[PDB]
């Protein structure tokens, strides 16, 4: 998974 | 697609969005991940020495409206990804829509994991507050003040990869086809730079599994992260099981549990029982809801995938609806 700040 | 619209790729099992954008003249074609919880353009250009093979690169040189700039800017994502380069000029096309001289980030150096991945780098659709760079004027600024959009809204379809993937984004407009009922208007905190809303309680069938927590729309997070003790409370629910790395392990047979239930400025959103599986991998499944040690949760496409929203700039606001399926 992403995690975008 | 109409002016302003942006069909998106579902990357996987509802990993991320990414949109097709143009930048430069005559131009290319760029595939950007669409982040709502960031405010930086970058793109991996010819100046970079870690990028990827796969990666469309921007190219100052072909470009007659590229501007040199003397900043430099640096970033780092809540995942610890990074990435780093100098600052450009140059004219990004969204969707029919031609922003000039939008202030590009071009990368030089970038993690491994923007490397091996589908993006060609980032659209940050968070608040100016957040930019890495004092005095960026982000897309969004820029489509209002350039006069491109005439509400300075965005309507934000997500897919489901079991339904076929897609998405759209549509800047300055929304689709009534793809939700139903009425839109419920929920007020936005940008005190951080952030689309912050309040959810005022979560239930799994009659179980209140958490009272009112804050949390961010983030639509460049793949799962729903949670606060430590709300998630607990939500994996007790499901009898999912701990991993020790921020994430559960469910059940893959979702048929038996009850949609995951948030109540938001007096209506009903759900994570419907097919969103609770993130993914499936020699038959363990992980589950679409996580944690991590913040106070807030991090409301990511686990959540946004079941529900439209249409985000307002200028209010600030948001308007959701359950999605149309």
């Amino acid at each position: 998974p992403f995690h975008x700040v | 697609a109409g002016v302003g619209t942006v069909p998106m790729t579902d990357y996987g099992n509802d990993i991320e969005y990414y949109g097709q954008v143009t930048i430069g003249t005559p131009g290319k074609k760029f595939n950007l991940d669409f982040d709502t919880g960031s405010s930086d353009l970058w793109i991996a250009s010819t100046l970079c020495t870690n990028c990827g093979s796969g990666q469309t690169k921007y190219d100052p040189n072909q470009s007659s409206t590229y501007q040199a700039d003397g900043r430099t800017w640096s970033i780092s994502y809540g995942d610890g990804s990074s990435a780093s380069g100098i600052l450009a000029k140059d004219n990004v096309n969204l969707g029919g829509l031609l922003i000039k001289g939008q202030t590009i980030e071009l990368a030089k150096r970038e993690a491994a994991s923007f490397a091996s991945g589908p993006n060609d780098g980032l659209l940050g659709l968070g608040f100016d507050t957040i930019t890495t760079v004092r005095g960026v004027k982000t897309p969004m600024d820029n489509l209002i003040s350039q006069g491109l959009i005439s509400r300075p809204i965005f309507g934000v379809y997500l897919g489901k990869a079991k339904n076929g993937g897609g998405g759209e984004y549509i800047f300055g407009g929304y689709d009534s086809t793809k939700f139903k009922g009425s839109l419920t208007t929920v007020p936005i905190d940008n005190s951080r730079g952030w689309w912050g809303i309040t959810v005022d309680r979560a239930t799994v069938g009659t179980s209140t599994v958490a009272s009112s927590f804050d949390g961010i729309l983030d639509t460049g997070t793949t799962l729903l992260i949670l606060p430590n003790n709300i998630a607990a409370s939500v994996a007790r629910a499901y009898g999912a099981s701990d991993n020790g790395d921020g994430t559960y392990t469910i059940s893959c047979d979702t048929s038996a549990f009850k949609p995951l239930v948030f109540s938001i400025n007096g209506a009903s959103f759900q994570v419907s029982p097919d969103s609770l599986v993130f993914e499936e991998f020699q038959g363990q499944c992980i589950a679409g809801f996580g944690y991590g040690n913040w106070g807030f949760a991090i409301i990511g496409d686990t959540f946004l995938k079941n529900n439209y929203v249409v985000f307002n700039q200028g209010v600030p606001e948001v308007q959701i609806a359950p999605v149309a399926e």
